[PDB]
């Protein structure tokens, strides 16, 4: 997935 | 073990190899020839595979040495996980320029298979951290988890989870675009951007679902393939081989  | 080789599976199939299972392989540049399986159908098919997963046993939070040389086990019938080791796929993967293709195969929990294809499928050599690259998404059910995905978490979100041109990185080789460390986190060797879409050497959550209370970092860790299931379902087995690109 992605990240903040 | 058979007794034809060649510099890739489908020479051997060339060669009138019709089983698959173990064969030695000595690609161009090897200093000597190493052992991989093939899976060989009955068109005449060869496709060398690097990467198999079917029931987590294998543990893939490796370091950069054993992601580099290989680890797991090679069987004849075809039922081990392993990794090939990132030499021997860029050893086979940039010979001679021959153009492969590189098949994923994902398998979930209810007897599906899908596929995705990439073509002109490359890794670089340890001093470019084998890189990934290939010219473009060549078709599949599974889609193309590797131009990265809409995640919806930022508009960022699928330029952070492509893998074309991205590095390889191991917990101790961290070499992705996230200011902290993608492999470490995710518990894996993998080509990660910030994080990933597609990430077949995580870990191994047995019946698919799985959820943020499962992972200790609150991120997607599993057996991931985005564009076909949600990040928070890991697949019962992956597979990823390649074959000269015309065979498609
Ligand atoms: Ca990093």
């Amino acid at each position: 997935g992605p990240r903040p | 073990i058979h007794d034809i080789t060649g510099k890739d599976c489908q020479d051997i199939a060339n060669k009138g190899a019709k089983q698959s299972g173990l064969y030695f392989i000595k690609p161009l540049k090897a200093n000597q020839q190493f052992l991989v399986y093939c899976e060989i159908d009955g068109s005449g098919n060869g496709w060398t595979v690097f990467q198999k997963r079917l029931d987590g046993s294998v543990d893939f939070k490796k370091n950069w040495i054993q992601y580099k040389e290989g680890f797991g086990h090679l069987s004849p019938t075809g039922t081990t996980e392993f990794w090939l080791g990132n030499e021997k796929i860029h050893l086979i993967s940039t010979q001679s320029a021959i153009p492969y293709a590189l098949r994923v195969e994902l398998e979930d929990w209810n007897g599906r298979t899908s596929t995705a294809d990439y073509a002109m499928f490359k890794v670089g050599p340890e001093a470019d951290k084998y890189r990934l690259t290939y010219a473009y998404f060549a078709g599949g059910d599974a889609g193309d988890a590797f131009d990265g995905f809409d995640f919806g978490d930022d508009p960022s979100d699928k330029f952070f989870t492509s893998h074309n041109g991205m590095q390889f990185s191991t917990w101790d080789n961290d070499n992705d675009k996230f200011e902290g460390n993608c492999a470490e986190q995710d518990g894996s060797g993998w080509w990660m951007n910030k994080c990933h879409a597609g990430h077949l050497n995580g870990v191994y959550y047995q019946g698919g679902t799985y959820s943020k209370a499962s992972t200790p970092n609150g991120y997607d860790n599993g057996i991931i393939w985005a564009t076909w299931k949600t990040r928070w379902y890991s697949m019962k087995k992956t597979t990823m081989k390649i074959i000269p690109f015309n065979r498609l």
